[PDB]
């Protein structure tokens, strides 16, 4: 996908 | 006053029901005060077992208030001393107080189960199974929540809201979808302090897989956390907003509803909100929007949005201008070429040439993809040496050609492509 | 959004 959930693993 | 513990065990001990309340006054007001409440050395009395009696005493339901109060206290430590208000058989006993005629003691039930539940995950569930949403939500069953009081409906929101909150594993559907009705009604309520925590709650039951995102959409909440957003209340708007965030991380159809709610009209005073943290969520939520289909860009675009995304790239902080650079990537990688077009006509080379600079290694990678995906536009209208002197003129080719040296190799492979493709001869 | 909440003494 183009969305992304993850934005605090990300951090 | 100013009782010891000893004395305390003692008046508690003893047969006679006088002693036992105001030794149960003392272990409260020791406990109730500001700092240091010596929560481990009551536990360690062994006072637990006995302050969850006294929450059946129904007959002496001054003593049930001072119970619940102190323990109350005790479950609002560490998860250790939570721990031992549950070993203590605690949580049958406040859910049996739920039901007290006297609204008081049932309050301070509804506050300790919360502070129970806010553990976590687990003590959540406890609270779950020993069957408290039901007697929770009849006391919220009255036509008109103005009839209760301000604090006790807070208290009821702000423990509705732990049983929401917290993941591996989440909330029981069963629970959510038997909670959400009236979740909806306390945010359409007017209190600040309801709204704030029931923007909460549902931001923790959009925390998770498409399918929770969609039990809470087909509720109709939208257009209200939408309204919430444009609030002036701080507590209110950042709750809200994640619980937007969240919402637009699924399916172009709930995204579609986002925007459908009118929220892309707010978006300007969030992106140019003083708090860096509004800021940094706001373009977080706008990256994912601008992941979706042609037709939502293009409402991104109809909205004025993207002057402001370039005003974020260009001014805010390192952290934001990630966010930013990150929706300007998905934009240039679902846009169409007139989109593009308004892209580079709004003036995004010059900040994104200057965000190369960054020692960042993966922000370096998706600023690289968006110049690739623009040049792909270019090509198909033939003006890849227009595009190619802009980015020269903005200071822009000399970082490209440094790229080279990088140690990452997906950046050093992207660079020289570029480099070959467009500035070559 | 604060996990646990004692209560204090009235002032």
């Amino acid at each position: 996908t183009n969305k992304k959930m993850r934005r605090n693993r990300f951090k | 006053v100013n009782w010891s513990v000893e004395d305390i065990v003692k008046g508690i001990n003893s047969n006679n029901l006088e002693s036992q309340l105001q030794a149960t006054q003392a272990a409260r007001k020791l406990l109730s005060r500001e700092k240091q409440p010596p929560i481990d050395n009551i536990i360690r009395a062994g006072l637990i077992p006995k302050f969850v009696s006294f929450l059946g005493k129904t007959d002496c339901s001054p003593i049930q208030f001072e119970s619940a109060w102190a323990l109350t206290n005790i479950a609002s430590g560490t998860s250790e001393q939570t721990k031992a208000v549950v070993d203590g058989g605690a949580i049958p006993a406040f859910i049996s107080l739920l039901a007290s005629p006297h609204a008081h003691i049932s309050e301070q039930a509804v506050w300790a189960l919360g502070n129970i539940a806010g553990d976590g995950s687990a003590f959540r569930d406890l609270v779950i199974k020993h069957g408290a949403i039901d007697p929770l939500l009849a006391l919220l069953a009255v036509p008109d929540l103005s009839t209760l009081a301000c604090g006790y409906l807070r208290n009821l929101t702000w423990t509705l809201s732990n049983l929401c909150r917290n993941k591996n594993p989440a909330p029981p559907l069963d629970a959510v979808e038997q909670i959400l009705p009236t979740l909806v009604r306390l945010l359409h309520h007017n209190d600040p302090e309801v709204l704030a925590d029931s923007c909460w709650a549902i931001s923790y039951l959009t925390d998770g897989p498409n399918e929770r995102i969609e039990m809470v959409v087909k509720k109709g909440v939208v257009p209200q956390l939408v309204k919430l957003l444009g609030a002036t209340e701080l507590p209110i708007v950042t709750p809200a907003l994640r619980a937007i965030g969240n919402i637009v991380t699924g399916t172009d159809e709930q995204t579609q509803k986002v925007i459908d709610a009118g929220a892309l009209a707010v978006f300007p005073s969030l992106l140019t909100n003083p708090k860096t943290n509004i800021q940094k969520e706001a373009t977080w939520t706008m990256s994912n929007i601008t992941a979706g289909r042609q037709d939502q860009i293009q409402q991104v675009v109809n909205h004025g949005l993207v002057p402001f995304l370039v005003g974020v790239l260009s001014k805010a902080d390192f952290k934001t201008q990630k966010e930013a650079a990150w929706a300007i990537t998905n934009y240039t990688s679902g846009g169409t070429v007139e989109q593009i077009v308004y892209l580079v006509h709004c003036g995004i080379i010059e900040p994104l040439m200057n965000l190369l600079s960054a020692k960042d290694t993966k922000i370096i990678q998706v600023i690289l993809d968006a110049i690739s995906n623009i040049f792909q536009a270019a090509e198909k209208l033939g003006e890849t040496e227009k595009l190619s002197i802009m980015i020269e003129e903005c200071g822009g080719l000399d970082k490209i050609e440094a790229l080279q040296r990088h140690e990452n190799e997906s950046v050093y492979k992207a660079s020289l492509n570029l480099i070959e493709k467009y500035f070559s001869v």
